[PDB]
């Protein structure tokens, strides 16, 4: 079960496109895989769906509680500028705080060519 | 009416030990049983639903199984933070179904015997001025829980005038601390000189006495 | 996210009435059971009552039948336990919980924080705080927090700055019916001349805040 395979499974549960939950699904799948915890992550995700919570809620809770993401610095996504950040995410862009981690709702750091940064907050 | 009989009522197990808690239904309840963990004075946490399904937020070392009317909670490798009372509970979702809890199983962390360090405290002048006397004996950082604390006043054994309190097991090293408090009227306190706390414990080669002389 | 927040706990006369509230968020209480479960001093969990608000199904433990009424306001997403003719044996921490299912079993997946109900004719009274004066290398000292009612009290040291070696004992009900407890700490003997030790005591029920300096 690869990072891409996990991301595609999660995508089948998410409405629309270019949403913060899509960025989060891709970030979490990559970290889950690299830590050797892809299967455990997917099982946890399915358990939360079984409780009647939607995938958006399941991904939010797992980002906050699943051990693979505890104290993990968000990944950098290179962009031309903060205008080429997917439109539905632009609302959620914030200044990068001192010690950003996935478990505090810091999904990624957008890094512009001019060398500026914003963080995606859920 | 359905009864859920848990066993054992209490158990001690070392970090890394496999723990098995049993819950027996008085008649068939299918697989309609849940397991909870409760820290003292805190909200219970759901561990297992439908006999064998792991709830969200529950580490992998927790598992549940069913054999007929016998329900088993298994902790594969006990951790120092796992001290708690564990409850089984039976119930169907059908309207007006009865909910039956087990009586609970208190899980204690077993460790290498540790002798208490012992301290005695006379009553403060402020308390004596207020017109009462409390003498406090402290047993610090010991294992196991079981200790005999005897009070002597001018070498006379005391009975029925002391109360003990014990801390929750340390979440890192699984030790206890204990207070024994002797309550005397100021009048009865001032009548005697030698106040002694005598501690008997598995970690002690010979009982330890801590004493002071009133004055 | 799903949570249950309780309110309405406190001290009540024997024969008196008290109403507990269980405020739900993150789900619709109409389609779940809301339960009350209590725990008396030195006892196990006792199931009290339940409601399924959509149909108004109510169920009660024999021990509270006739005296307790469970209800729900769906507009407020809140369930209530009306407790009448209260007795000493009703003294307990009261929890509410959500009853859920996956394929027909009944599990309590979300719990409120618990609220203490004390049924007593005893007066609210703040504690007296007495020093446990220090008497090789390490000294023990402390504060005796005596003769308060009801529970609870909190104790910190040096406004929370000192935590190493602190042991705050569970309250003990004295024969008198008033609570006491001690908080103790082990510190270097060398610090006794130089470092100040103050226990910060708070008995919220009586609005009693005391800071006691503990000297040798
Ligand atoms: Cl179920």
């Amino acid at each position: 079960l690869s990072a891409k395979d996990l991301a595609l499974l999660l995508f089948t549960h998410l409405p629309g496109n270019n949403t913060p939950f899509h960025i989060l699904a891709q970030v979490l799948s990559k970290i889950a895989y690299k830590s050797g915890k892809s299967g455990a992550f997917l099982d946890a995700f399915h358990q939360i769906l079984s409780e009647g919570e939607n995938a958006q809620a399941a991904l939010t809770r797992l980002s906050r509680t699943f051990d693979a993401f505890m104290g993990v610095v968000p990944p950098v996504i290179r962009v031309k500028n903060f205008q080429t950040v997917p439109r539905p995410c632009q609302k959620s862009l914030r200044a990068v705080p001192p010690n950003p981690t996935i478990d505090k709702g810091w999904v990624c750091v957008y890094s512009s060519e001019q060398g500026e940064t914003r963080a995606l907050k859920i | 009416d359905i009864q859920m009989t848990q066993s054992p009522s209490s158990l001690s197990a070392s970090v890394g030990d496999r723990v098995t808690i049993t819950c027996r239904a008085s008649q068939s309840v299918s697989s309609a049983v849940a397991w909870y963990q409760q820290k003292p004075g805190k909200a219970p946490k759901l561990l297992i639903y439908s006999a064998s399904s792991l709830y969200s937020g529950v580490p992998s070392r927790f598992s549940g199984s069913r054999s007929g009317t016998d329900f088993t909670l298994t902790i594969s490798s006990l951790q120092p933070e796992d001290f708690a009372t564990y409850y089984c509970q039976q119930g169907y979702y059908y309207a007006y179904s009865l909910i039956t809890f087990g009586q609970g199983t208190k899980v204690e962390i077993k460790r290498t015997v540790a002798a208490p360090s012992v301290f005695i405290f006379p009553p403060s002048d402020s308390q004596l001025k207020s017109g009462t006397a409390s003498v406090v004996c402290l047993l610090n950082n010991f294992y196991p829980r079981e200790a005999k604390v005897q009070w002597k006043v001018d070498n006379a054994l005391q009975s029925g005038n002391s109360q003990e309190s014990v801390t929750e097991q340390d979440s890192k090293d699984s030790t206890y601390s204990l207070s024994s408090t002797l309550t005397l009227s100021k009048a009865d306190y001032e009548k005697h000189k030698v106040y002694a706390c005598e501690v008997t414990h598995q970690g002690l080669s010979s009982p330890v006495t801590k004493s002071f002389n009133r004055g | 996210e799903v949570q249950l927040v309780e309110s309405g706990g406190g001290l009540v006369q024997p024969g008196g009435s008290l109403r507990l509230s269980c405020a739900a968020s993150g789900f619709n209480i109409s389609y779940y059971y809301i339960h009350w479960v209590r725990q008396a001093p030195g006892k196990g969990l006792e199931w009290v009552a339940s409601i399924y608000p959509y149909y108004g199904y109510t169920s009660y433990a024999d021990s509270v039948k006739g005296r307790f009424t469970i209800s729900a306001d769906t507009s407020k997403n809140t369930a209530y336990l009306q407790m009448n003719s209260l007795r000493a044996e009703d003294t307990a921490v009261y929890y509410c919980a959500r009853g859920s299912s996956w394929y027909g079993a009944h599990a309590f997946d979300y719990w409120g924080q618990g609220t203490l109900v004390t049924v007593s004719s005893a007066s609210t009274k703040g504690p007296s705080v007495f020093p446990l004066a220090p008497s090789g290398g390490t000294a023990a000292l402390g504060c005796l927090v005596k003769d308060y009612f009801p529970e609870p009290v909190t104790v910190s040291w040096n406004s929370g700055a000192l935590t190493s070696g602190v042991h705050t004992f569970p309250a003990v009900l004295q024969s008198s019916g008033l609570y006491s407890l001690s908080s103790v700490v082990t510190v270097p003997s060398s610090s006794l001349g130089t470092q100040t030790y103050i226990c910060n005591v708070n008995h919220k029920p009586s609005n009693t805040k005391v800071d006691k300096k503990v000297e040798p």
